[PDB]
């Protein structure tokens, strides 16, 4: 009956439509909707996709939903919500959570079991809609769609630490020591006027206790427009993203993500002191769903065992690692043996004994060693493929550098430390400088790197394996001359 | 206090004449009024902009002159002052707005819902008109043709420059010719702000006519008149009206700058549907109102009476596909015949000779097959052509000329600027002082040609990027904590300068230039153009050069210069085509390669040849056959195509002596 002020959304019909949608929907209605021909109806029409996810969530206890927009449009009666959500996301989502609140009860008591439901009552639920509409870049956003759900795509540049946000203030009285909590609305705190205690009742006797309040977590992300869609002679644009609650610390730096969220615009103050504002707002998005671009099962164990029971396991993974490479089976044998490595041990008296295998490939200049290295790069779990042509003399180890965003100090590890426990591939070994070479010498001898700069003295762990590829001087490796002259490498390093 | 002055202009008669012009005006050449048609079109939620023509206003004045009754020269009043006539015309439009004739179509418009909800409560139990407005009003400058038709001269549409804009033209409608250099993103600017008041009365509206404002934060309604302290106003974005705003900078053209001076710049502000009409790098003629900025805030005190300025834009005039037409153009060029030779020849018709180089530049313009093999293997189809030779052989016109043919191309030069390897992750942009990931020139040209002039003097820092592109075509990015890899598939056209002058009877080609052997091996083709003195060739070269100086036209000859747009149309169409190969064709390639290798084992000699053949040579043979097949043929490649590719490679190889 009554409608929330401003909008046209009413809870009464929305709740009923949603419950009908959930208990009624199947893949049958979905495949009737899309009906793109060659659509499989093999028992999927009666699978009850929503109810099975609902039950598996109830038994798991996790609160995560992936409601889609096309599926929401599939049902005829709930088609209203499709156009009623794009324009009023917040209120529709509030109805969403309120209906999911009793979606639990609708299924826990169907057989009248002994589920507590008290932890269900305490916990809250929400939704993560995706594929709301056609994806449009940030270069086409008008003020005509403020406070409306959109889907954006872009490169992640950076993230900020967790930001506290006050929810419940906490005031103490400096005379009678009475504690009272005041909720804040939209940021502004309504100050208590005088102490509620009628006996105390003193004007101007309030003190704020900062560490006794209640806070929630925020994160801010920075996006950049993808180079593919940019036109000629332009500079990429940027958008700031607000992330709350469980989605915080999800987007790593440098990834490319497609997100769903509400466009919003806020004013920013002209003068820091005065109340005055300037007639130009800033635009950002509050995100609700993010998508990007171990624990092996027992069946995996069984298949691993039966494959390991093969008559000749050596040759099979000899040929698998480099399918393109023809012949050169012996180097593949060596690399396959290297990728496992002998056992590692460190007994108290003698000390640690190495268990890493180092391999150097060299010879005539137009063989296929670089492709071999790029092949072994992918197979190994943790490894780095960087050429030794140049870069810093400690570019493979720690390098104390000044932070760019903040005028602070950061200790950044190198490529040998970042290949700990794996295989590190070095390309163009012959161009590596005389001063940085010694660094590798301490890596291949003691497997540790020590840095003593800017008041910091410390040691890291290398424990990696070196596979390198080099080129000679000239267009051929003449067998008559020995190895030393051609390869231009110190005898100990080759040894 | 404030003294008073008498001015001839009276706005009452002006408003009367605007009302008369909106109704009466008819196009003399649908029937009826010209503008009440488009107003009815607007009322149906279809047209978002209203554009007035001063030619049409002159037509109404001329009609009245035909009747003979006096007029108020509305066209001159608009030119002299235009910031007030916009509001006058907006009010005139609002008064005579036609009713919605069809398809009311109220679906989910938030402002519509708010306005409809207002009616019930207000009637059961005056706002700024601009809130209900949707159309945007723009003026159109005068036309010299219509002006010369009725004299009266013209000032608003004359193409002035940035420098010719004096302080006497402020507050008028003028036009400026220049090139756009910087354009910013679109942001919302508030026009009417609505505050919600704790269920006190109802939301209040305030208009903003400046760049800076103050919130109300006090409820003055009759129900809100009660004395109890109750709370301030909170802004509601949904009930507020925004507008699209954009700012740009226009710079004076090099032709119009006097000697010894530095070009100036002008600022342009655009609001409404006209946004996004201008992009960087465009030479345009922009009309608008020239207005003074307030310059307030900090650093205003020192100026005192000095002001900024800007131009509110209202019109844009830019100076400068699969269809049956382009379907027939390619057929016409096919029927023309001699596509190979004519295409090579028409490239830079000024330069006489070096015809094989012109054949190879065509193959570089087209691209070979890029096939993604399974299990991670990839093969490149891009072309790497390096042109070496003595100075003063037309080294650096040839290159520049090739850049014209393909839109996706960048001409990068020596250490004067760093663009080859500038894949930096830091950008100190003055507008916001935050980092922006900035790609280099190699990344910028995707599916394009990178013309690297003076490649000898370019530093090893760029040599790293050149080395990596030819290997994997994926640029790793700077170490500013982003760990990004960017696609950089591109073709390379390099121009070289031999060490200490010209060719030297030193036998090794490696001795002639500094470039490493590994770097040169990755190049698909190497061309040596040595300047050898011959008495016959100098005569024709001198005659060809001097004919251009005597008569600016190039020397007329039986050779026909094909039209450049046809060049581009055929090149693009060939690029879209995808060849395919057969098992029989590639069998002869093995015999060719084994013969080449058996030659190379004994080809090692004192002077001729560069090292020995490599499987990369076999790969480049197929890669070059790709372009020669794409040139005219389709589907399976001809056997003679391999012969043509081999011939071109062999001529390039034999260029070492020549
Ligand atoms: N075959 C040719 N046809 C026409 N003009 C030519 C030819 N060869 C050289 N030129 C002349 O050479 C000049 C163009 O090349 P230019 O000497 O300016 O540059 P470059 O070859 O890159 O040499 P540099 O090392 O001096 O920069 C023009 O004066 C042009 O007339
Ligand atoms: N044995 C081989 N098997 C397959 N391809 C080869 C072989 N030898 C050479 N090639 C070809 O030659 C090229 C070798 O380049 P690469 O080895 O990466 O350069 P570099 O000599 O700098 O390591 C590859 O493109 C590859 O296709
Ligand atoms: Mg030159
Ligand atoms: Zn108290
Ligand atoms: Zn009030």
């Amino acid at each position: 009956l009554r409608i929330i002020w401003g909008t046209n959304v009413s809870i009464q019909e929305c709740t009923t439509n949603f419950r009908n949608f959930l208990m009624s929907f199947k893949y049958k209605f979905r495949k009737i909707l899309d009906e793109r021909e060659e659509f499989i109806n093999n028992t999927t029409d009666e699978e009850l996709y929503y109810i099975k996810q609902l039950n598996e969530m109830r038994e798991l206890g996790t609160s995560n939903l992936n409601l889609d927009a096309r599926n929401l449009l599939a049902y005829k009666q709930t088609e209203d919500l499709y156009h009623q959500l794009l324009n009023y996301p917040q209120e529709v989502i509030s109805i969403m959570d309120q209906t999911i609140k009793d979606c639990m009860v609708s299924l826990i008591v169907d057989n009248n079991l002994d589920y507590d439901l008290d932890e269900i009552e305490t916990k809250f639920y929400k939704v993560r809609p995706y594929n709301v509409g056609s994806c449009k870049g940030m270069r086409e956003l008008n003020p005509n769609d403020i406070d409306k759900l959109i889907n954006l795509k872009g490169l992640v540049l950076r993230s900020t630490p967790v930001i506290p946000d006050m929810k419940v203030a906490f005031f103490k009285c400096n005379v009678c020591d009475h504690t009272m909590a005041v909720e804040i609305d939209r940021g502004v705190i309504q100050e208590p006027a005088r102490c509620e205690r009628i006996d105390c009742n003193e004007p101007n006797s309030m003190s704020l206790i900062h560490n006794r309040c209640s806070f929630a977590d925020k994160q801010v992300i920075k996006l950049q427009e993808t180079p593919d869609f940019v036109p000629d002679g332009q500079t990429p644009h940027s958008i700031s993203l607000c992330v709350y609650d469980e989605l915080v610390d999800s987007c790593r730096a440098g990834d490319r993500i497609e997100v769903t969220g509400t466009f919003r615009s806020i004013p920013i103050r002209a003068n820091s002191r005065q109340r005055v504002l300037k007639s130009l707002y800033k635009t950002y998005v509050d995100v609700v769903h993010v998508k990007k671009v171990r624990q092996i099962t027992d069946q995996d164990l069984a298949k691993i065992r039966e494959v390991a029971a093969r008559e000749d396991l050596y040759s099979l993974l000899a040929r698998s690692i480099a399918p393109s490479i023809y012949e050169l089976e012996d180097v593949k044998k060596g690399i396959l043996l290297q990728l496992f490595g002998g056992t590692n041990k460190t007994f108290t008296k003698g000390g640690r004994y190495r268990g890493d295998i180092n391999i150097l490939l060299c010879g005539d200049p137009s063989t296929s060693k670089s492709q071999i290295l790029q092949y072994v790069h992918k197979i190994t779990p943790r490894g780095v493929y960087t050429s030794g042509k140049g870069s810093s003399a400690v570019g493979l180890t720690a390098y104390i550098t000044r932070d760019v965003d903040t005028k602070q100090l950061v200790l950044e590890s190198g490529a040998l430390v970042l290949s700990d426990g794996g295989v590190c591939c070095i390309d163009e070994f012959d161009k590596m400088s005389d001063s940085t070479r010694s660094v590798l010498h301490e890596v291949m001898e003691q497997q540790t790197i020590s840095i003593a700069k800017a008041g910091i003295i410390t040691t890291l762990n290398a424990r990696s394996s070196i596979l390198a590829s080099a080129n000679p001087i000239g267009s051929r490796y003449n067998p008559n001359l020995p190895v030393t002259e051609n390869i231009d490498l110190p005898p100990p390093l080759l040894s | 206090a404030l003294p008073s002055i008498q001015l001839p202009v009276d706005y009452n008669n002006l408003f009367n004449e605007i009302t008369d012009f909106l109704v009466t005006f008819k196009q003399d050449t649908e029937k009826g009024p010209k503008y009440m048609a488009m107003l009815q079109k607007v009322a149906n939620r279809e047209l978002n902009s209203v554009i007035i023509d001063l030619d049409d206003i002159l037509q109404y004045q001329n009609e009245k002159f035909l009747q003979g009754t006096q007029a108020d020269d509305l066209v001159s009043a608009i030119q002299q002052n235009a910031n007030h006539f916009t509001e006058l015309f907006c009010r005139a439009i609002d008064n005579n707005m036609p009713l919605p004739t069809k398809e009311i179509d109220y679906k989910d418009d938030v402002l519509d819902v708010i306005l409809n909800q207002r009616r019930l409560r207000n009637e059961r139990m005056l706002f700024p008109p601009n809130l209900t407005r949707r159309y945007f009003l723009y003026f159109k400058p005068l036309s010299q043709n219509c002006a010369r038709r009725y004299r009266k001269k013209a000032i608003s549409s004359k193409p002035l420059s940035v420098r010719q804009i004096k302080g006497d033209f402020l507050g008028q409608l003028i036009t400026v010719r220049g090139i756009i250099t910087r354009v910013s993103d679109v942001k919302p600017a508030v026009e009417v702000i609505a505050y919600t008041c704790d269920q006190c009365g109802y939301e209040v509206f305030q208009e903003v006519n400046s760049r800076t404002f103050t919130p109300l934060s006090e409820c003055t309604s009759e129900e809100c008149s009660q004395n109890q302290t109750k709370g301030q106003l909170f802004m509601s974005t949904r009930a507020s009206k925004f507008s699209a705003f954009q700012e740009c900078k226009i710079q004076e053209l090099s032709q119009q700058v006097p000697v010894g001076h530095i070009p100036r710049s002008l600022n342009i502000h655009v609001n409404g549907t006209l946004v996004r009409s201008l992009s960087p790098g465009d030479i345009v003629d922009v009309t608008g109102i020239f207005l003074p900025a307030p310059y307030t805030g900090f650093k205003a005190l020192k100026a005192g009476l000095l002001t900024e300025t800007y131009l509110e834009a209202q019109f844009v005039r830019q100076h400068k596909s699969l269809t049956s037409d382009v379907e027939e153009r390619v057929m016409e060029l096919i029927t023309s015949g001699d596509v190979y030779n004519r295409l090579a020849k028409s490239i830079a018709p000024e330069i006489y000779g070096n015809l094989d180089v012109k054949k190879a530049l065509l193959l570089l313009l087209v691209g070979g097959v890029d096939k993604r093999v399974g299990d991670g293997m990839k093969i490149r189809g891009d072309i790497n052509v390096c042109l070496m030779g003595d100075p003063g052989v037309a080294k650096s016109q040839l290159l520049k000329a090739i850049c014209k043919i393909s839109p996706r191309g960048v001409y990068t030069t020596g250490k004067g600027s760093s663009g080859v390897g500038l894949t930096a992750a830091v950008m100190k942009d003055p507008v916001t002082d935050e980092m922006i990931l900035e790609g280099g020139a190699l990344v910028l040209a995707d599916n394009g040609i990178c013309c690297i002039d003076e490649f000898d003097k370019m530093d090893e820092s760029d040599r790293t990027a050149i080395h990596e592109v030819m290997e994997q075509q994926t640029i790793s990015i700077s170490k500013a904590g982003i760990n990004t890899t960017l696609n950089a598939r591109t073709s390379i056209l390099a121009a070289a300068n031999p060490l200490y002058g010209r060719y030297n009877p030193r036998l090794s080609p490696l001795d002639n230039i500094n470039l490493p052997a590994a770097l040169l091996s990755r190049f698909d083709i190497l061309f040596l153009m040595l300047d050898i003195p011959s008495r016959d060739d100098d005569e024709k070269l001198a005659e060809h050069v001097t004919y251009v100086h005597m008569h600016n036209k190039q020397p007329d000859l039986d050779f026909t210069p094909v039209e450049p747009s046809k060049m581009r149309e055929y090149i693009a169409y060939a690029k879209t085509k995808r060849p395919v190969m057969s098992e029989a064709v590639n069998d002869y390639v093995v015999q060719a390669y084994i013969r080449l290798r058996q030659d190379s084992k004994r080809e090692m000699d004192s002077k001729f040849s560069f090292g020995q053949a490599t499987p990369r040579t076999l790969l480049g043979i197929i890669r070059l056959s790709q372009a020669l097949a794409k040139l005219r043929l389709a589907d399976m490649v001809d056997i003679d195509d391999v012969e043509e590719a081999l011939r071109l490679v062999r001529v390039s190889k034999e260029s070492l002596y020549q």
